[PDB]
DNA sequence: AGCAGCTGCACCT
DNA sequence: AGGTGCAGCTGCT
RNA sequence: CUAAGAAAUUCACGGCGGGCUUGAUGUCCGCGUCUACCUGGUUC
């Protein structure tokens, strides 16, 4: 619970902080974190820029973000074969249910 | 006090070392006559100096430089707090740090 | 009646710590996009060249403390080698309600000095201060060795009511000088904005920024650090120069020490100019202090003499007292 | 010690030259008597001509940095002085030592007075910032607005009126322009519970807060025994040593019509949450609450957990 | 009369860092967009090569410390392989108002020494010392060892008002000497503009350009920094050099240095080359001290004989005392 | 014909 | 980048 | 009505001379990515 809260504000003073965001390299590939902990309209908003990432689903993050944690907390047969894996995956499943609607109020 | 007293401050203060009269150079004089040597009235005015330590010592006064801070009542005026500061309090927590900063059983 | 045992003051025309950027002149006017200038480090090597004792002088012994030299590490802030010119920006905010104490412990006492104050006013404004206070605005005595050897010095004030500007003045700082003090037609309407906040009503927002043609690539002099040193094996100092975000900088108090260059009036002579308003007047760059209290001309005494026994100074004298209540401080019987 | 009415945004007030040390064991952030002694100031000056009640504060910290030195690789820090006038005699004036910090900061008040009733809601807003906007805080001045960029105009959020949905919808909307940083809550509880768990030893409260501000590590018979957050030593008000005296008995007073004590500070536990694991907004704010008939002067933040 | 115990100067001739850049000869005309020098770092093997003490001079120990090498890390600046030619770049300003101190505790003292430095500015100007200091920016000895073994030196001045180039000076560096002071026709006019900005009559600012050719890929030396650390053996890091934002550089106090290497008028010799002034004016590569204080002949003796008891100490050692004075320190007590 | 001040010196961990 | 207490002195009374 | 109220750290400076980092080497074996779909976004 307060791993989260420590990315909760580390992406919303480090993207916010700084008052510039460029293309990524390889925008086909670094658009998913250049899309969810990114800024908004700047003056290279074309078209298709500020009609995009407000309109779309912001949903995948919070799979993309489970997907990061999934790595930390380490699972196999010895926690999946027990009954405590399951609770420690639905700990994390409780935790990030809330990353959708927290971090889905500001487009959306 | 006045830097230059506080020599004869440890004259006051070997009485709790190697002998028991720490409470003895003023009242209980049977260890402040054989020890003492003296006459009555030397013994007198020597019981009246060295209980002196220990007394009020000053009209109640405060200073331009202090602070006197206010604070605010429940539903009426206020009250005036003057704080000082925590000699025995900041020796205590002194001792208790530099034991555990270095010492017998924390350097072992 | 007597002195009140506790008495203080508020310091109004406060500023705050001025920033420094560098660029190049004919462009100081789209200055908001300007790089700020950064504190590094280098190594000084020097030998022996101090006025050494009167007697272990002894020319062989000279030769061998030639050998070893000193050595050091210090900070330093360079204009980059392509810019032309320094940058320095600072707001000021003026008080008001200049003659009210922020504490005093008689009742008598306060509403003299209230009266004192309001006599004060009633026959004289605020003028003659506030025009002696928007001179060191107008020149740019606030940089003050990047003052020194510049060719061309620009300062641009302006004057903030909502959020966006009311007024603007500028001037041609080294055309003013830092002796004397005369009345400009464009100086007047700053001393009457600074004599208005200053009279009770609120608070007045102006924002000030100096340019200075100073070189290309040249030194710069932000302020200074007083520390306590370290007392290792290791480098124990780096002469650090002062930063605020990786941008150097110089005090609040420093700039507060240049607008208050004030008094031409102690008894000395008006060949070191003006001073700076304080109490029993000293000079930290000179070692000693006018304005001794063997003579009358303190702050003390003039005040306990004109609040208390009701004497009233010289005309000049009364401006002395009133900016040493602007400036502030700490006075007890 | 009411549930707020209204609640007053102050949304970014960056303050210079604050006071660091701030207690005779502590050294960083200053101590929230500070703040509610600003509130209670600002209602002074203000909100008794315009019929209104301020006493809540709470304190979201977005930046903060210290005048601080670190020597010759030590494990300790000093502090940078400033350089005072010459004496009479003309050759220097002994130091005394302070502590400067600047830091930037947000307020967010309590309103219960009538006069939310009878006024639009942005002129007391836009008053009261404009108002504060001209003392000081911690002993340091407020800094004013800069150019090239927009300010931010502070409002009046309704508490007590509209429906439920509405007022959630509401306290996440507030809590979006407040995240940067973070809250400060006190823990006198936690701290009790932790001085009776380890109570088998010895029951001085004193070797808990100075067992719970440091990294104690009983290794294998390398491990780190969980925090639960950040906990810090805050001073928690003060407690007196002395009678109550008289107005005119203890000389060299700050005022003459007001009893006068000595008093000693007390020191308790506090933790920096970030705003959105709290259930409201209205349980941040900080109050205080004296018992003239003990000498017991002490804030805290009621209502909270 | 005594001197005073507060006495501070400042100095005068204010240099930057001097950066260098690489290229090829026959196009130094358009060197303005030219690629700098960039800092590497190599490994080095060495053996032992100092002097045993014949204690530990053991047949066995010799050999056995030969078999355990030493190893660092050391920084390195080198020319491009297809470039031959340095351009080392710097700016200049000469102030002026060198006789008045920055700190004075005494006025009596102050006083007459603006009449002792006003007396020998208006005895003789400053020609002779700005043309001392005009030879150490023809000859281009803030090169140091850039300079020894090189095919042909070339120096450009040019002289700055505003944005613009008000007059250029080209010399041949090689020519010019390192030994001789002479005149020539374009060199006197540097020279008097050099004592027209230490008189105080105009701003003078100038930028100096190098141009060294020595060959392709050849080693160029920057200056050297302080490590803290003690060297360590096998793989420490062993020296390293200065830098600005990714271009070797040379610090400002050693260009410096190469500017004020001007007096010849030590007692010991003045056919074995001019050293730089300093109080005790001493040399520390050779280790020893000329004027030494057992003499009358350091600037302390001369400066309080010729302000406290008025003896002119001969026309040939007066600007000894002049030019200690343009470079700046504490003196006093 | 003394009050008040003031300077300067010494003591001390 | 010491504070406090006392011996001595002045000086016009 | 805020451990409230007050404050200039400054002047000058040559880091520097030398150097051999080397000698050998096997990354191997095996594998099912499948099912669905109107751009008639306003590719201004």
């Amino acid at each position: 619970g307060q791993i989260c809260d420590e990315a909760l504000q580390y992406a919303a003073r480090l993207r916010e902080l700084e008052p510039g965001w460029s293309a990524t390299p390889g925008c086909q590939l670094h658009d998913a974190e250049q899309l969810w902990l990114d800024p908004l309209r700047a003056q290279t908003d074309e078209t298709f820029l500020q009609r995009r990432l407000r309109g779309d689903w912001p949903a995948e993050v919070g799979n993309r973000f489970a997907n990061w944690l999934n790595r930390a907390v380490s699972s196999d047969s010895q926690i999946l074969g027990s009954p405590e894996a399951a609770q420690w995956s639905q700990e994390l499943s409780k935790e990030l249910t809330m990353f959708k609607e927290i971090l889905e109020d500001e487009r959306d | 006090g006045n830097a230059a007293a506080l020599d004869v401050f440890k004259f006051l203060s070997l009485q709790y070392q190697g002998k028991n009269l720490l409470n003895w150079l003023t009242e209980d004089s049977a260890e402040a006559v054989q020890a003492l040597s003296d006459n009555a009235e030397q013994a007198r005015e020597w019981r009246q100096a060295f209980i002196g330590i220990t007394a009020v010592k000053g009209a109640p006064a405060s200073h331009s430089l202090a602070k006197q801070l206010y604070f605010p009542l429940p539903g009426s005026g206020y009250h005036l707090l003057a704080p000082l500061f925590p000699t025995s309090l900041v020796h205590h927590v002194h001792a208790l740090l530099r034991e555990a900063r270095f010492g017998d059983a924390a350097k072992a | 009646l007597s002195t009140a045992s506790v008495l203080a003051f508020e310091r109004k025309l406060d500023p705050s710590d001025a920033l420094m950027s560098a660029g190049a002149w004919a462009q100081r006017d789209a200055s908001q996009e300007w790089p700020a200038v950064t504190v590094r480090e280098k190594s000084v090597r020097g030998t022996i060249s101090n006025r050494l004792k009167t007697k272990d002088r002894d020319p062989a012994k000279l030769d061998a403390s030639i050998q070893s030299p000193n050595l050091q590490t210090v900070d330093v802030a360079n204009l980059p080698s392509d810019a032309d010119t320094l940058k320095v920006r600072f707001t000021l905010r003026v008080l008001g309600g200049a003659g009210t104490p922020s504490a005093c412990n008689d009742a008598a006492y306060r509403d003299k000095l209230l009266q004192t104050v309001a006599t004060y006013v009633n026959e004289q404004g605020f003028a003659e201060l506030a025009r002696r206070y928007a001179h060191n605005l107008a020149n740019a005595r606030f940089l003050w060795r990047n003052r020194v050897g510049a060719e061309a010095v620009e300062v641009r004030i302006n004057h903030i009511r909502q959020g966006e500007v009311a007024r603007t003045w500028r001037f041609d700082a080294l055309a003013i000088g830092l002796r004397d003090f005369k009345a400009d037609a464009e100086l007047d309407a700053l001393a009457e904005l600074i004599a208005s906040g200053l009279s009770g009503s609120g608070h007045v927002l102006l924002e000030v920024v100096a340019f200075a043609r100073i070189g290309d690539g040249q030194e710069v002099f932000p302020s200074q650090e007083l520390i306590l040193d370290k007392g290792d094996k290791k480098g124990q100092k780096s002469k650090t120069l002062y930063s605020v975000r990786d941008a150097a900088a110089i005090h609040s108090q420093k700039i507060g020490n240049a607008l208050r260059t004030i008094d031409t009036w102690y008894p000395d002579e008006d060949g070191l100019g003006p001073i700076a308003v304080e109490p029993y007047g000293s000079v930290t760059s000179q070692g000693k202090a006018y304005r001794q209290p063997k003579q009358k001309l303190d702050f003390y005494t003039l005040l306990d003499n004109w609040v208390l026994r009701d004497e009233a100074p010289a005309v000049e004298q009364q401006h002395y007292v009133i900016a040493n209540l602007i400036r502030g401080g700490v006075f007890g019987e | 010690v009411t549930d707020p009415e209204a609640l007053l945004l102050l949304p970014r007030l960056s303050i210079q030259n604050a006071n660091a040390i701030s207690s005779p064991l502590t050294w960083g952030f200053p101590s929230p008597g500070a703040f509610t002694g600003f509130v209670h100031a600002l209602q002074r000056r203000v909100g008794i001509s315009l019929d209104i009640e301020l006493d809540g504060v709470g304190i979201v910290c977005h930046r903060f940095e210290a005048q601080i030195s670190q020597p010759a690789g030590k494990r300790t820090k000093v502090f940078n002085l400033t350089r005072n006038p010459l004496n009479r005699d003309g050759s220097t004036a002994a130091i005394v030592e302070e502590g400067r910090a600047h830091l930037e900061v947000s307020l967010l008040l309590g309103v219960h007075g009538d006069g939310l009733d009878d006024h639009p809601a942005q002129e007391i807003a836009r008053q009261v910032q404009e108002q504060a906007g001209a003392m000081r805080l911690a002993g340091g001045s407020i800094l004013p607005w800069c150019n090239e960029r927009f300010p931010a105009p502070n409002a009046e959020l309704l508490m007590l009126g509209g429906s439920d949905e509405q007022r959630r919808k509401n306290q996440r909307r507030l809590t979006r322009r407040l995240l940067p940083g973070f809250a400060l809550v006190s823990r006198e509880a936690l701290l009790q519970q932790h001085l009776e768990t380890l109570r088998t030893t010895l029951p001085e409260a004193t070797t808990l807060d100075a067992l719970l501000d440091l990294c104690r590590i009983n290794f294998e018979p390398w491990q780190v025994r969980d925090k639960p957050g950040w906990l810090v030593p805050i001073p928690a008000g003060y407690n007196a040593l002395s009678p109550l005296y008289l107005p005119g008995e203890v000389r060299n007073a700050r005022d003459r019509e007001t009893p006068l004590r000595f008093v000693e500070n007390l020191f308790g536990l506090g933790e920096w949450l970030s705003p959105h694991r709290v259930a409201a907004l209205s349980d941040l704010l900080w109050y205080h609450h004296a018992e003239p008939d003990k000498g017991l002067y002490r804030w805290s933040t009621p209502r909270f957990v």
